[PDB]
């Protein structure tokens, strides 16, 4: 336990609001917060995003209900600039969680203002509480007590996903041929599906823990499969879809025997040059345990130690029975022990926070920074070559130079 | 409680953060949230610095709060003397931290740490990062810097360049070049260059040169009242300028004004008939006071432009904005808004815009010539190559830059005329 | 016989004219038609130079032919003496001149101007621009270089800066600094920054330096042959290039090898995260040999980019050019077409383009980052600020100029996906 | 006589390339006169202009029938390229005349075994022959020999107007109660004109006088008329026109007084800065008496001398009547006397070419260079402002940057 670079959870905000077209995100933050997002989101923030932040003031953080008229007031004033949008959400951080601002009477009262078209869901994304990738499972975790049930037997992709990776997982699943598949982020709050009793969830993403909570109160049960990353986890993810449908063994091989030869083909290319490698893992997206995997088998490299800012071992139960004995699980973040281990250890790559890959580099080791994993398509099949070329990049660069 | 999509500058804890990794030897533990790692790569990566910030955060969580979170504190900042080992030692706390009964001091003096500790306070809500940094660097200076007996040969102090500052390294180069030319000898540079040896040695310099004044202005009067040392009113961007600090420091020093100006291109690049179509091009400048002042003095004098807005992002800055402004006979755009700017953009539509980051890409929204002059900026815009914004060399850098944009709209236009 | 429309190098007199305005005191007299002072104003504008460049036309037109073009150039040398005042004057022939069976020799000699007349000889429509600087460099040191004593501590000679040329500049200072700093004070540049005296004393330095081949390696021949000059054959462009050169110079000179890594950032910019996405970007090159051989240098060793195209327009330097392009696993394109060069661009589609204007002009047409890195060149490319090609601060310019466009359709790339 | 900083009369292709449309300008000369246009054009060679160099080589040279072959086998594969060139003009240049390689026959047999689709007709634009705009001149004499005999009378404008500069000039003719109007120098082959001894002609341009000799021989007429540049002259050029076509003075003044009133407001507008200054015109385009009249009159500035190439009187008459008798006139040049002529005046404005604008500068003298005029849209009147704007702005300039 000490200190720990990791983003507070607004950084999720920024792949967020790319998945959802009608959600905007509206932060009520102080300046360090508004920051945060500007800086983050870089480029993004000359494009009109659909998240804002609204500043607190010292006359703001001075009682309650004035604060909550102001949130409502911005709320009026940006909702003349987008009446486009119609599921927005405030999103809890530090400094309004020590104002104790209500996010959830603000819902209701903001959600009673727009009953009929314009619905809005609060989570909270505060760095005190939530952490980095936690702040996407925390926005879905806050949508799923509020969505109608349904009584039909279905799957749905739980996680946020790519386009891309959207499409490809839901041909392969209805290469499958059994199963509906309706994924949990709706891009549209009028193309909302339904969950209840009847579906059937499937982690997609190993960050979402509580919408795996949300889920379980909806009386969903989930289904442990591997992750998909890489062809091998994205190989069990969709046995083990097949095995809770029912779905033979030779139709799912059938599907799957030449997507899963080209990503082996990916994969291998790439691989040779982290061949007899080593990884170290600095908690900071909580990829890490599947990354560590896909790398130790597929890529056939050496961890370690992996790295978890939080380990939900219910959900990345299988994926660390197929992860080997080697490498050291460890839960939570002490930047300098860290560092010094991995001083220590002297890893040919290192898979570490944004903050620390540059003066690791000046130390002389190879990094990579997870976040581009965050939003770069790493996931399922095609994008497992992709996936190996990442973690082979800076080693390739490295050799290259000197 | 208005909702802000772009600010020109941060919380005035990222501003002092600029100090401390300028610094060597001076780490800086804050009081912040679990979550404002964030900062920490702004010199990781904008600046591209191979060197850890000198931050240790104290990441209080939702778990501890009362008591243990002056624990935390009280650890964190054990732990940075015990390991990281800085010379010198100050303290902050960010927003959260401030709204929380946290006394930043309180615990660092009760710690009894054999290194200086300064202490900064600072209202996060009501200011900026510009004033954090500016008053960082002043509580430095108040805590180290001591009235010591003054060099043999001339000495002068460059105050202002701080970290992920706009072309600080390349116009700390420029100024020393100019200053060993006069032949001035830089005593200290802070708190780019500076050391908290180097603080205590402000007390030697004859006079204080003062580069930036958001990041200097109360470091060169605290100076100026405590260390009897005189600060140069005139900031050196562009040839006019230029010469007039030249003239300033000569007159300071009492040396002969001794200007290399064998490296000048800028003024027959001008004249030349080339630069004819430079003549009467409307001008829309944004950024920091002092770069858009003497960027607006070297359009209208050098460049041959037409001063066609003015605008700063400092509130703290907005009388000699306003004054510089009623110079070129316009009226000063003191804003931390960007629509604002906007609008004036669009209802003054200049053929060319110089500003920040956001100046620049609301003039590629208008498809209008953009370059960069002040203080917001990308990596892209911190450069490998020497690119001074200050000096005679920094006026062909200045000339390069801003006619590079209306080279680039002439010739694809006469292409796709041509075509 | 072939239909041209872009021509990579001009006449040979244009690089005659390029040594002229690049020394001072030296005249050069073309028999040349009215109309070809063309030339004279390259160098007003795009070198931007403020005084007239020191050449001076004859401008026979169609009532000056036969023996009235003779006279009209007897006229045209006396007068520019008369006016001009040169320690040294150099007569030469344009297409049209070299056409009629005038001979600038007898001409220039019967005047029997007191100061030394160099006689240039060069075969208009058979070669080039290069050759044609190169030769009345070498012309103008057999003229008026001789064995001279040599200097008492160790003093050296930059030999290939001419006028017109590729940020030529900012390279004499880089490089200059770069011999203060390993302890070495520079006797003499030619032909830029000369004057006839100037090139006297080449003889006084104890071994020269070849900046750029293409003008200034036939004098570093005559010199090693006659003035006992060992010429460095490292080029200093890029930080391997320049670690090469500062060794072999320091191992010419004697001294110990002392160079200032402090100002050197491309290095470590290349290695920072930021530079990730650089790594197997494929480059096409372009340009005069010397400068695209150490910029394909400069990008397989430190940008990490692979080479997969390399060429060049100087014949005179097809050798080396084929050697280096063995190198990184190509054959190389030694032409001086552009329809064959943007056939290659088309056929390998590189991500990033690095040559002259023509090979930027094509990349932009064909939607490619550009980057210009070879002699034609535009009023633009000319820079105002300090920007060398050589030496560390040269690594840093290059890392910088190499890179933009490359973050600049990057951003362009996010700004278009992230809102349409 | 003496050393001539005027351009051979390939410069003037690179225009007459942009207004013919229709013309592709094949030029017979060395590696000299490639890099001329190279220079010259700037961008506009990376447009894949129609102006192109056959370069002679050293046995091209040696061979008058082997350059003749060869010759034939360019053509042929520029017809083959390009099929929509149905005009071609071979441009002779000085090597070529050197050559004694009769161009004319070449057009001869080269119009004979490619027509009637494509003509082909020869021009010199050598140094030793023809002048920097004379190429124009030359260019344009040359197509009137293949002009139809026609019996019906036209208003023939020649000279190679702007495009948008011709159509005001239609307009306003047409408006006047003028018969037909045609240009000579036609964009297409099929719209050339027709001339004959009804047929009559006026110069827009005052270097057109080989055209004004060669439409003589036909029967066509010449209008007495000062050049339109700006406001009066204008006036003075359209008021003879009327005159030659018997409209009324009345009708015409109608017509005219309201872009007059436009032209001297935009005259003055940038004639300010040009009040109580002083001109020095070196020779280079032939256009000089004309603005110079224009900056005596109009713009109320001092001029010391007006300097062309070869001042034709019979065409620069009125022009030359209307300018003062103080100007004194320069035939021929000789830049190295005429530099120390302009350091002797000490104008504060001297017209001259590029090449000699920069080192005037450097000496403190104000430069204006007399190739802008060709290019840039400058007769008539919407233009009278922005030519003054054109000769003001480098005098305002200098102010600015004292
Ligand atoms: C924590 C703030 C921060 C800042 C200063 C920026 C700008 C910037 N962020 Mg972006 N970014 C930082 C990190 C992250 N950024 C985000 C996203 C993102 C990625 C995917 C990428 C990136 C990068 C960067 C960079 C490098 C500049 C760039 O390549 O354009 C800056 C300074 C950039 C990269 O190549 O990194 C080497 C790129 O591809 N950041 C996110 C949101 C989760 C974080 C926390
Ligand atoms: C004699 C050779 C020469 C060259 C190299 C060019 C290009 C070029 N000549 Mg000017 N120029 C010369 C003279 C003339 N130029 C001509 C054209 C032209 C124009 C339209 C323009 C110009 C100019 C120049 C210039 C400056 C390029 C610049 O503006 O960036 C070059 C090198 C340029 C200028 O002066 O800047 C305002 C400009 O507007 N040239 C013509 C074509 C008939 C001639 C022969
Ligand atoms: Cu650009
Ligand atoms: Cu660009």
């Amino acid at each position: 336990r000490g200190q720990r670079e990791v983003f507070c959870g607004l950084t999720g905000i920024i792949w967020l609001h790319r998945k959802m077209q009608d959600a905007f995100f509206l932060v009520v933050g102080s300046r360090t917060c508004a920051h945060l997002l500007q800086s983050a989101a870089g480029v993004m923030i000359f494009a009109e995003p659909r998240f804002g932040t609204a500043v607190l003031e010292e006359k703001d953080l001075a009682g309650l209900a004035d604060a909550n008229a102001e949130l409502d007031r911005e709320v009026d004033r940006l909702l003349a600039r987008r009446p486009d949008i119609r599921q927005l959400f405030l999103v809890g951080s530090c400094p309004s969680e020590v104002i104790k601002l209500d996010l959830h009477r603000a819902a209701e009262r903001l959600s009673a203002h727009h009953g009929p078209a314009v619905r809005v869901y609060n989570f909270s994304g505060s760095g005190i509480e939530t952490t980095f990738t936690q702040g996407e499972d925390a926005c879905l975790a806050s949508i799923v007590p509020t969505l109608p049930a349904t009584e039909a037997r279905e799957l749905l992709l739980v996680g946020a996903l790519p386009d891309v990776v959207e499409d490809q997982a839901v041909s392969l699943l209805t290469q499958l041929g059994i199963g509906p598949v309706r994924c949990l982020p709706a891009h549209h709050a009028a193309e909302a599906p339904g969950v209840g009793p009847n579906t059937v969830f499937a982690l997609v993403q190993p960050f979402l823990g509580d919408t795996h909570g949300a889920l379980t109160r909806r009386g969903a049960r989930h289904i442990a499969a591997p992750f998909p990353f890489g062809e091998e986890g994205t190989t069990l993810w969709l046995k083990a879809i097949a095995d809770e449908f029912g779905v033979s063994a030779e139709t799912f091989e059938a599907v799957t025997a030449a997507p899963r030869a080209r990503a082996r083909k990916a994969v291998a290319a790439a691989s040779e040059g982290l061949r007899g490698k080593s990884v170290f893992f600095l908690p900071d997206s909580q990829l890490e345990p599947s990354l560590a995997r896909f790398l130790t088998r597929e890529c056939g490299m050496s961890a370690v130690e992996v790295g978890t800012p939080f380990l939900h071992r219910g959900i990345l139960g299988p994926d660390l029975d197929l992860l080997a004995e080697g490498p050291v699980l460890s839960e939570g973040q002490d930047v300098e022990r860290q560092l010094d281990r991995v001083r220590a250890a002297r890893p040919d790559l290192t898979v570490c926070g944004l903050g620390l890959a540059n003066p690791l580099e000046a130390e002389g080791f190879t990094t990579k920074w997870a976040i581009e994993l965050v939003f770069t398509p790493v996931h399922f099949y095609e994008q497992a070559g992709d996936l190996a070329g990442l973690f082979s990049r800076p080693v390739r660069r490295r050799a290259i130079l000197r | 409680m208005k909702l802000t999509l772009w600010t020109y500058e941060g919380p005035p804890h990222v501003g002092a953060m600029r100090v401390a990794t300028g610094m060597t030897g001076m780490h800086y533990v804050l009081h912040a949230p679990q979550g404002d790692t964030y900062a920490d790569l702004l010199f990781t990566m904008i600046e591209r610095r191979g060197k850890r910030p000198p931050v240790s955060y104290t990441t209080f969580q939702a778990r501890d709060l009362g008591s243990d979170t002056a624990e935390l504190f009280q650890s964190a900042c054990r732990d940075a003397y015990e390991r990281f080992q800085p010379q010198a030692i100050m303290v902050g706390s960010s927003c959260t931290a401030e709204l929380i009964q946290d006394d930043t001091g309180g615990l660092a003096d009760a710690l009894s740490l054999p290194v200086p500790v300064v202490h900064l306070e600072l209202p996060s809500y009501q200011r900026k990062e510009n004033f954090g940094a500016d008053e960082s660097f002043l509580q430095i200076c108040r805590k180290l810097a001591r009235p010591m007996e003054r060099t043999e040969k001339v000495s002068c102090n460059l105050l202002g360049p701080t970290a992920l500052g706009f072309r600080h390294r390349d116009d700390i180069l420029e100024v020393t070049r100019l200053l060993e030319g006069m032949g001035i000898a830089v005593n200290a540079v802070a708190p780019m260059g500076a050391s908290p040896a180097d603080i205590a040695r402000l007390g030697a310099a004859h006079f204080n040169v003062l580069l930036y004044p958001e990041t200097g202005e109360s470091a060169a009067r605290w100076a100026e009242k405590t260390l009897k040392q005189p600060y140069t009113k005139t900031v050196p961007i562009g040839v006019g300028a230029t010469r007039d600090f030249v003239a300033e420091v000569a007159a300071l020093a009492g040396v002969a004004p001794v200007a290399d100006d064998s490296r000048l291109r800028q003024p027959w690049w001008s004249a030349s008939v080339d630069s004819t179509y430079l003549t009467g091009k409307r001008v829309f400048l944004f950024g920091d006071a002092t770069h858009v002042i003497a960027a607006a003095r070297v359009a209208r004098d050098e460049m041959g432009f037409e001063v066609v807005g003015m605008g700063c992002y400092n509130r703290e800055f907005a009388r000699p904005m306003r004054a510089a402004a009623k110079g070129y006979g316009l009226e000063a755009l003191v804003t931390d808004d960007y629509l604002e700017v906007e609008e004036a953009i669009q209802a003054l539509a200049p053929e060319l815009i110089l500003g920040t980051q956001m100046e620049r890409h609301i003039a590629k929204r208008l498809g209008i010539p953009c370059a960069v002059i002040s203080a917001p900026v990308h990596v892209q815009d911190f450069p490998a190559r020497y690119s001074p914004q200050m000096g005679f060399e920094g006026a062909n850098v200045l000339f390069d830059t801003w006619i590079h944009p209306l080279t680039m709209g002439l010739e694809e236009h006469l292409l796709t005329m041509f075509r």
